RNA sequence: GUUUUCAUUAAUCAGGAACGUAAACUAUU
RNA sequence: CUAUCAACUUUCGACGGCUGGGUAUUGGCCAGCCGUGGUGACAACGGGUAAGGGUUAGGGCUCGGAGAAGGAGCCUGAGAAACGGCUACUACAUCCAAGGAAGGGCAGGCGCGCAAAUUACCCAAUCCCGACACGGGGAGGUAGUGACAAUAAAUACUGAUACAGGGCUCUUUCGGGUCUUGUAAUUGGAAUGAGUACAAUUUAAAUCCCUUAACGAGGAACAAUUGGAGGGCAAGUCUGGUGCCAGCAGCCGCGGUAAUUCCAGCUCCAAUAGCGUAUAUUGCUCGUAGUU
């Protein structure tokens, strides 16, 4: 149908994706978040079972970056999309931290083995970054533009 | 050739030793009451590596056990065998814990040179002469006339004689050595008698848990007289 | 007990929690996050080889057979670094503790007021 | 029902054209053609062979071999040498075929021209890729990869799933003797050849 | 209709039993 | 589980007790003597063949008859009625100088004429057997294939200048809507992993992994695919007919193959290391068993 691929074309333009199967996977994590979600809301409130299972619910969602530290409701929950997991990607981090360009100049530059999140490089660019090691994102020390040598150009050039 | 979950729990090896575990040879203590010599250096004294190791270590007269040079390496060691090893200069001593699993204990020549054994029964040899059966298969000629069933024994080992005995008794405190209550050391108070077999002892512990054990998996230990040393 | 034992570890106890260093437990360039399970076995395997230092083989082709199986018959997904639990019968069991867990000054004023003849009319 | 689709579905693979057979009570050997680039060791293989089955060292073997393999069926052994005239020759006369390949050097022209000349003119039974040269190789990841990649592009040559043998070193002069015990015990046991209907009307 | 009696005898039909030139416009309501 | 199984045992003694034999020992286990039993509607017996226990949050984990070509008999040893041997008979089958002599398994391929996972390496770990630290192990571990699935994601990123004036859209169409878009243009920057690869390391020896010096990108390449829809074309070919039209179509044209540089790489849609196709598909009354 025109408005799934119309969607679908909204997601991989806006971020910068590279066919519809990553769009379906995040669609498909979504809703078995947003099914548990609704199972939760199912049973009434002070339930025990309710209450435990949607303050872990809501805690990771929170740890996970995904969900606002301000609204922590299960409606709120409920109320989550494609569009803040695909925000939470680590491509589009990378994009707005302002490390690249365009948002294909960061997936070009975590696929070529630059950026490194915390410690360790990352070589995949659908890394889901939580909201604690969302600061830890830069250059790697064995990058030109974090230091060391100046690189495959830059040597063929200044031989 | 057994695999590592068919080893009985209480000599505990981890998810490291590979899939099989090691057979106890035969001899004086049980198959499922038993610590065999490779388990105790390798597998929880760690004194070793690997087999061939452990094989360097046996058949050169450096492991002595009960005081006798061991040389085969599954050989069987249950219960209270004293284990001298002479170049680390240690005697280590096999007791059980509170949860129902084997326990080391190092201690010097001054507990290390008795064994405390419980009398498995007495009887009249060849010859007309009373002789004594402990639970180390160790038969003891011309015991003393008092030395019943189930009444433990100091055993000289340098000689192998008797040195003092404890009688079984209502008031002595005692160690469990089976059943579902495994490894509790507690005190005697209450002994039944069931005769048609398998009678029972109730026995409470230190703070208050009164349980019943068979006479037969009862193991007398001292009074209060600790005997030997209980790890603290 | 999965979920029940996290809520006493993180708002009741007060006693603060390890966390590692980020970068620490991403698994192969970025392709997973080590949960916090997951974690605590990893030490658990490298405490082992140091204690009497004989090398592991990293898995087999008979453990990669039965944990690989383990996810096809369990509702778990790792989303990020967290696990994500299905709410089947590790949701009961919340229900299932809970109910085992659960298992002379008045006279003077009447005279005070029955004394003074009236304040006085309706205004 | 979905057992009874799968029975339709290989009954129907069973099937061919009934074309008419041609073969004696007693019949000729089954002819081998070791065809090949140059410099591959068609020569080194028929050495081989011929060790392996009538034990007799041959330090010059030219022509035809025949070979005694079952009390039922026999072989004989011709090497094509290098030139086209006896590669078009041959491929309208061979039983059976075994098609080298140059390991590391990869596939040649040769084997191309041969496995089309072959497919063109008629489709024997039994073609087997031999891929010798596999010791003059330093890294055994790039081995496997090589490997590999012959082995689907032998599959797009001839069909899918094909026998593809790697003959390794050369210890006597000769090969390894494991090795040419498995390619033997491959074209050993035997199948009738394929009704083809030039070889089933014209007498050679 | 009666200023009449026994008080479930009853309801339904497998099996079975008695009676035997044509067609052609069509809990209440 | 069953009464379309009510009698069964005494039909190899069926229940005893006495006496012995044999067994490692008890025992109708077997032999002599006699007694009258034994089981069963509380389900024996017969019939159907579809042959679990423990560890308890859970799943997991653990344990679980007959034959060595066919009957018959024998031998060793602590342990076998080993099937390891012998003997005879029976049935195959081999060598021979024709007098004689040795022998009885699994695995693999074909199972159409058309097909698709190694005849891989070692006891190095854990374990077992021996005169015994060394000798020997078909458990075990290591490696190879794999688009049946499943997982992650390369095939490019970013500027400047020059030039063109159109690009796009629709309900309503010889009409309306919106304002920056291009180009096979000219140039410049960087980034680099696939691959190549010295080593060291891993390991029984290797491989993989992790470390890693050195190379490694300009398209005419380090060469993305599978389907669907549509336009444009000749001194070409075919068919129809009240001239020039229409239709099907067209690798095929005058020459020319070292000749040609052409729509120069036609346009759009879908999925994209995956994708398509086929088929299956998703006459009336009375009256008994019975029923209410
Ligand atoms: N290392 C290595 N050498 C090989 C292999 N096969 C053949 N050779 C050598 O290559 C040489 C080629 O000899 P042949 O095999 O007779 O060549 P051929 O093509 O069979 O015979 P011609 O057609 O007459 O050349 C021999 O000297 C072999 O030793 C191989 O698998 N590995
Ligand atoms: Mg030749």
């Amino acid at each position: 149908e025109a408005a799934r691929l119309d969607s679908e074309l909204k997601l991989v333009g806006e971020y910068g994706l590279r066919n519809k199967r990553e769009v379906w996977r995040v669609l498909l994590t979504l809703s078995k978040i947003r099914r548990a979600a609704r199972i939760l809301l199912t049973l009434d409130e002070k339930d025990p079972k309710r209450l435990f299972e949607g303050n872990a619910l809501i805690r990771r969602l929170v740890r996970i970056g995904v969900l606002d530290e301000s609204r922590m409701k299960l409606d709120y929950v409920l109320a989550l999309k494609a569009e803040d997991f695909l925000e939470r990607r680590l491509q589009t981090l990378v994009y707005k931290l302002g490390l690249a360009k365009s948002i294909h100049h960061a997936r070009v530059l975590i696929r070529q083995r630059h950026i490194r999140v915390g410690k360790q490089i990352v070589n995949v660019p659908s890394f889901m970054v939580r909201l604690d090691s969302q600061k830890h994102i830069d250059f790697a020390l064995t990058s030109p533009f974090g230091g060391g040598r100046p690189g495959r150009v830059r040597r063929k050039k200044a031989k | 050739h057994q695999k590592r979950l068919s080893a009985p729990s209480h000599w505990l090896l981890d998810k490291l030793s590979g899939a099989y575990a090691p057979r106890p040879s035969t001899g004086p203590h049980k198959l499922r009451d038993c610590m065999p010599l490779i388990v105790f250096v390798r597998n929880r004294l760690k004194y070793a590596l690997n087999y061939r190791e452990t094989k360097a270590i046996m058949m050169q007269r450096l492991v002595k056990v009960d005081g006798k040079v061991r040389t085969d390496i599954t050989y069987p060691a249950g219960f209270m065998d004293v284990i001298t090893i002479e170049k680390t200069g240690e005697n280590f001593r096999l007791i059980y814990d509170t949860k129902g699993r084997f326990t080391v204990h190092r201690i010097t020549d001054e507990e290390a040179k008795y064994k405390l054994g419980k009398v498995k029964r007495v009887q009249l040899g060849r010859g007309g002469v009373p002789f004594l059966v402990t639970h180390d298969a160790r038969t003891i000629r011309y015991p003393d006339p008092l030395i019943k069933v189930n009444d433990t024994v100091k055993i000289d080992l340098e000689t192998g004689k008797i040195t003092d005995f404890i009688k079984f008794d209502t008031g002595a405190l005692a160690m469990i050595t089976g059943g579902r209550n495994m490894g509790r050391v507690g005190v005697i108070t209450h002994r039944e008698r069931h005769d048609g077999g398998f009678g029972i002892v109730h026995l409470k512990d230190a703070l208050d848990n009164t349980f019943a054990t068979r006479e037969s998996n009862v193991f007398v230990i001292g009074s209060e007289k600790p005997w030997i040393s209980l790890p603290k | 007990s999965a979920t029940l034992d996290e809520f006493i570890a993180d708002e009741v106890s007060t006693a603060p929690i390890a966390e590692p260093s980020i970068g620490t437990n991403i698994v192969k360039r970025g392709r997973g996050l080590k949960t916090a399970a997951e974690r605590r076995m990893e030490e658990e395997r490298r405490e082992y080889e140091e204690t009497n230092f004989v090398r592991l083989p990293k898995e087999s082709k008979k453990e990669r057979a039965k944990r690989a199986r383990m996810e096809g018959r369990s509702g778990r997904m790792n989303f990020g670094g967290e696990e994500f639990r299905e709410l089947g019968e590790g949701a009961e069991r919340i229900s299932r503790l809970t109910k085992a867990k659960s298992s002379g000054e008045r006279y003077q004023k009447r005279l005070k007021v029955l004394e003074s003849g009236r304040g006085t009319r309706g205004k | 029902a979905r057992q009874a689709a799968r029975s339709h579905d290989i009954k129907e693979k069973r099937l061919h054209v009934p074309l008419v057979d041609r073969l004696p009570d007693e019949p000729p050997p089954r002819l081998v053609v070791i065809v090949g680039p140059p410099g591959v060791g068609k020569t080194t293989l028929l050495k081989s062979l011929v060790r392996r089955y009538t034990k007799e060292t041959m330090s010059d073997p030219v022509g035809p071999i025949t070979v005694v393999t079952s009390k039922k069926q026999r072989l004989t052994f011709i090497e094509c040498p290098n030139e086209l005239e006896a590669m078009i020759d041959m491929a309208k006369v061979a039983d059976i075929v075994l098609l080298m390949i140059d390991g590391n050097y990869g596939f040649e022209m040769e084997t191309m021209e041969f496995l089309n000349i072959l497919a063109n003119t008629g489709m024997p039974g039994n073609v087997f890729g031999i891929l010798t040269h596999l010791d003059l190789f330093k890294k055994p990841s790039a081995l496997k990869d090589a490997k590999k990649r012959l082995k689907h592009r032998l599959w797009t040559e001839l069909y899918q799933g094909a026998h593809l043998f790697y003959l390794s070193g050369v210890l006597n002069g000769r090969y390894p003797d494991r090795e040419i015990h498995n390619l033997s015990r491959f074209l050993s046991v035997m199948k009738n050849p394929r009704p083809l209907v030039w070889r089933n009307t014209h007498p050679y």
